[PDB]
């Protein structure tokens, strides 16, 4: 039994319409919406027992639920508020007590979209000193000058994503800590064997999935529209 | 809040065992479930306890349930790095879909990895496109070493982060430092107290 | 909906001047929500005791109401019942001969 | 003499929020327990209503029902949400549960459920099931209620083991009240003619009432229904249609176990 959620990450403005969707192909009659906030457990917002039916949960205020079909259950935010910044979990189940949870949806509702900016991604090639000392090669990726902090960094080798030998900062650091709407920076490491980096056949790439404006949000500034996009830095191996 | 978890947060060294408490006042109490949640990831079911006096096991995870005391424990034997996660207690009040799930705030576990062969060094790494732009990497230091944040606004130092090379059974701590403003790398980690045998290549 | 059947009867043989207990038996009604009054000369009797509500094998509800009364030649006693099945409240007067 | 033990529950649901549940318990024709919605605890209506259960055994048993009443209320409300707009308030649920006792240590347990005054659901064997005549939409609540293994095992224990044991104990403790003998009192009256023979204050329920002229039993005698009295005794009246003038000679003979042979003969 598998449950999916779309989108996985959303950056929105106050007053805007936000639609959080959830798909389930298990033929489950019952679907549930939760939100997770630090210092609290998961709290029920809305739920459904079937198509065309929606029921109030424990905290329904500010949310509207929609179930057009057995497979889809949608959480709608007509007038988005900063207080609705949370991680949203969708669930489904049949007659049994088991509720099968989705991967979760990150939501951030900003007061203004004026400071939204995509990152500049740089890739830093392993030191020749490290190769001769440890027989290992560390690649450092660097995403800089982005707002808000909602980014996903991923390492890719030869078109396939790698997780082994990878660690990314748990939190992005502020570039200008004195400023309230400060831009962020993020670093990540990928460590391989020297002989792997020395191979010119291997194509290394650091990918940053940035979340910002939709292709429908209004933009008034002169600079390029900071839409949801992928910025990447890339290097080949060398002997 | 009918489901309370203790401790709030927990710091443990690799290999050591830990117990995680859950206490509830949910009525009635059909089943108790323990979730594992990585920073960022979703909810992974570890075990489900159903009996009045129940005991379960899942590899290194083991759990007990006492419905008379309305109390459950989660034992993690020989903790690994991947155990760094928030652990959530959940009590269901029915044996069917008519039930409501009662969630605990969670227990945040941090597992400190054991560094077997420390080889502390600061390396200079250069940008793939722009040769002039560079970062500096303090790596292969033991967990007893803390990385202090920058004492300058123009200099940026990240907190320590551990990577795991699974195929080699190798773990290493690392920290990144950079600045746009004649920036030295022997002068990059001056604020942090680092080992005397730290390697500085020239 | 089930229309209620009202039966009024005395506990002991009726004598004029002698204190007695009057019973009102209401049966065969649905839904269970009901308002029962025991009346003396069309006026509500202050202390009217009620038995616990129950239902028979045919799922029809029944309840017994009773009060202390002294039958006289003049005084008329009755049981008034208001139910959702009826538009007007049915009043059944106590007849000692019946 | 076989005794039927009955736990009669009546639940009313006027809308999404308003709800009440009241319960009464009968052993034969005598009330043993009362449980009002306003009351947090089950009340004894007889001194021997606890039966042969110890104090610890009763508190644990009451607590089970205390949690049930709250649970049942929420579950029904959620079951309406599963159907809507198929089913709608006001909703009446009736439950008739208990066991009938037989010579030796033999018994048969039952749990019958009514929806809107119609019998639709029963617990049989190890699961809930619908009876003939029940609407098909009830298959969803049944499937949901059957998924609860904990409820199933509890109900099985209550019916198979708890009921017979508790009643076997009630019959021992309540023997004095169950086997009581109350003497009937009779009086005669006439209505425009129909003659009425009133019989009141007798226990147990079985009674023989007939209009007679001497040794001849009148065939036109019509028995009414058994009407209850407040003091846990019975009332019954017999009517006879007769012509005006021939009232003299008619008598009402009443036979009852309490009298002990001496039948009440009442001439007019
Ligand atoms: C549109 C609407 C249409 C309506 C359709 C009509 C259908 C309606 C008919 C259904 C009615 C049944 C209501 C169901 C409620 C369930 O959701 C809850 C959901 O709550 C449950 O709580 C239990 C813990 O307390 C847990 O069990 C627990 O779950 C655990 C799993 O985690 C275990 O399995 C545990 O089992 C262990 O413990 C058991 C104990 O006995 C066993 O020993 C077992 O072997 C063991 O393994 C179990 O208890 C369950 O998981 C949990 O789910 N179950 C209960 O609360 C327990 C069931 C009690 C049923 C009571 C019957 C009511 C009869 C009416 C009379 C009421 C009058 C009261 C006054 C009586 C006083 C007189 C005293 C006389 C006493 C004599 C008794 C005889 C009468 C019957
Ligand atoms: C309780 O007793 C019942 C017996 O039936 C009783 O039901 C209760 C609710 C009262 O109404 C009472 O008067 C009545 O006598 C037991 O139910 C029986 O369980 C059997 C096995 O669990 C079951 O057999 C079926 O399942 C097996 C599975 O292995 C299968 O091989 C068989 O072919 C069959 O399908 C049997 O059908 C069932 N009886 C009835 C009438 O349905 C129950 O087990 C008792 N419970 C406890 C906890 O003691
Ligand atoms: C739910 O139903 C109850 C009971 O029918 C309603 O309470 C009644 O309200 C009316 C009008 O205000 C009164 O005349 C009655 O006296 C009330 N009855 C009882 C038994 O209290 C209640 O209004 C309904 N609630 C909702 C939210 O619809
Ligand atoms: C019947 O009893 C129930 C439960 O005691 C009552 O519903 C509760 O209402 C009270 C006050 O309205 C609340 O404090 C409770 O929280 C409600 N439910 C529960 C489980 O506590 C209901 O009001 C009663 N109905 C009548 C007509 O008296």
């Amino acid at each position: 039994a598998a449950v999916t959620q779309s989108p996985r990450n959303k950056v929105a403005v106050t007053g805007g319409k936000v639609t959080l969707s959830c798909n389930q192909t298990n033929n489950h009659n019952n679907m549930y919406w939760y939100r997770q906030d630090t210092g609290h457990g998961l709290r029920l917002i809305h739920y459904s027992y079937g198509a065309g039916s929606t029921e109030k949960g424990d905290i329904p205020d500010g949310y509207k639920a929609s179930r057009p079909s057995q497979e889809n259950f949608s959480l709608i935010l007509e007038l988005a508020t900063p207080s609705q910044t949370s991680v949203y979990f969708c669930a489904s189940g049949d007659e049994g007590y088991t509720q099968y949870f989705g991967p979760g949806t990150r939501l951030l509702v900003l007061e203004d979209l004026r400071n939204v900016t995509p990152p500049k991604v740089s890739l830093f090639e392993p030191s020749k000193a490290e190769i001769s000392h440890t027989q290992k090669a560390t690649l450092v990726c660097l995403a800089t000058g982005f707002y808000p902090d909602h980014v996903e960094l991923s390492w890719w080798v030869n078109g396939k994503e790698v997780h082994s030998g990878v660690c990314t900062d748990p939190q992005p650091l502020k570039e200008q800590p004195a400023l309230n709407d400060s831009r962020y920076s993020l670093s990540s490491r990928l460590r391989v064997s020297a002989t792997f980096w020395q191979n010119p056949r291997n194509h290394f790439r650091c990918q940053v999935q940035f979340y910002g404006l939709s292709e429908n949000d209004e933009w008034t500034q002169d600079r390029a529209k900071p839409v949801t996009q992928i910025v990447s830095a890339e290097a080949w191996g060398r002997a | 809040t009918q489901v309370e978890q203790s401790p709030q947060s927990l710091v443990v060294r690799q290999g050591e065992n830990c117990v995680l408490q859950c206490n509830y006042s949910v009525t009635p109490d059909n089943h108790l479930r323990w979730f594992k949640q990585d920073t960022g990831k979703g909810l992974v079911s570890l075990t489900v306890l159903v009996d009045q006096k129940d005991k379960t096991s899942n590899g290194r995870y083991s759990a007990t349930l006492d419905k008379d005391a309305k109390h459950s424990t989660l034992h993690i034997t020989a903790t690994l790095l991947d155990d760094t996660a928030t652990y959530i207690c959940v009590v269901g009040d029915r044996g069917s879909a008519l039930g409501r799930l009662h969630f605990g705030a969670g227990t945040q576990l941090i597992v400190i990895p054991d560094i077997q062969n420390p080889d502390p060094a600061v390396y200079q790494l250069r940008d793939s496109k722009s040769s002039d732009k560079s970062v500096c990497l303090f790596t292969d230091f033991d967990s007893q070493t803390n990385v202090s944040q920058s004492k300058d606004s123009d200099v940026y130092i990240t907190d320590k982060c551990v990577l795991d090379m699974r195929s080699m059974d190798f773990k290493s701590n690392s920290a990144v430092a950079w600045s746009n403003k004649d920036f030295a790398c022997a002068n990059a980690f001056n604020n942090s107290i680092i080992p005397e045998d730290t390697f500085f290549p020239s | 909906q089930k229309t209620p059947q009202i039966q009024v009867y005395s506990r002991h043989p009726p004598e004029n001047g002698k204190p007695n207990i009057l019973n009102c038996y209401v049966t065969q009604f649905h839904p269970p929500h009901i308002e029962i009054q025991m009346l003396k000369n069309g006026k509500k009797i202050p202390k009217v005791e009620m038995s616990d509500m129950s239902f028979s094998k045919d799922w029809s509800f029944y309840i017994l109401a009773h009060t202390e009364f002294t039958p006289t030649e003049t005084d008329t006693y009755a049981c008034r019942v208001k139910h959702a099945s009826m538009a007007e409240p049915k009043t059944v007067y106590w007849d000692r001969d019946m | 003499k076989n005794y039927t033990f009955r736990c009669l529950q009546m639940s009313s649901f006027a809308n999404r929020s308003w709800s009440r549940t009241d319960s009464v318990v009968w052993l034969g024709d005598l009330q043993t327990h009362r449980w009002s919605n306003d009351s947090a605890t089950i009340s004894f209506t007889k001194p021997w209503s606890q039966g042969k259960l110890s104090n610890q055994q009763w508190e644990k048993l009451q607590h089970m029902f205390q949690v049930y009443r709250v649970s049942f209320t929420r579950d029904i409300q959620e079951l309406v949400k599963m159907m809507s707009p198929k089913e709608d308030y006001p909703i009446e649920i009736q439950l008739s549960a208990g066991c009938e006792m037989y010579p030796g240590n033999a018994s048969e347990s039952f749990l019958h459920v009514a929806f809107q005054g119609k019998y639709v659901v029963r617990f049989w064997g190890t699961s809930w099931q619908t009876v003939p005549g029940a609407p098909s939409w009830l298959d969803l609540p049944i499937k949901v209620l059957n998924a609860d293994q904990g409820t199933s095992a509890t109900v099985q224990m209550l019916l198979n083991d708890t009921c017979p044991l508790f009643v076997r104990g009630l019959l021992e403790a309540g023997k004095s009240d169950l086997e009581k003998q109350e003497k009937p009192v009779a009086w005669l009256s006439s209505v425009p003619r129909q003659l009425v023979c009133h019989v009141s204050g007798f226990y147990p329920k079985p009674v023989w009432v007939m209009w007679m002229r001497g040794d001849q039993e009148q065939q036109g005698t019509h028995r009414g229904d058994f009407l209850p009295n407040a003091d846990e005794t019975w009332y019954l009246q017999a009517t006879l249609d007769v012509e005006a003038g021939e009232e003299a000679g008619l008598a009402c003979r009443v036979k009852h176990s309490s009298l002990g042979g001496q039948d009440i003969i009442l001439y007019w």
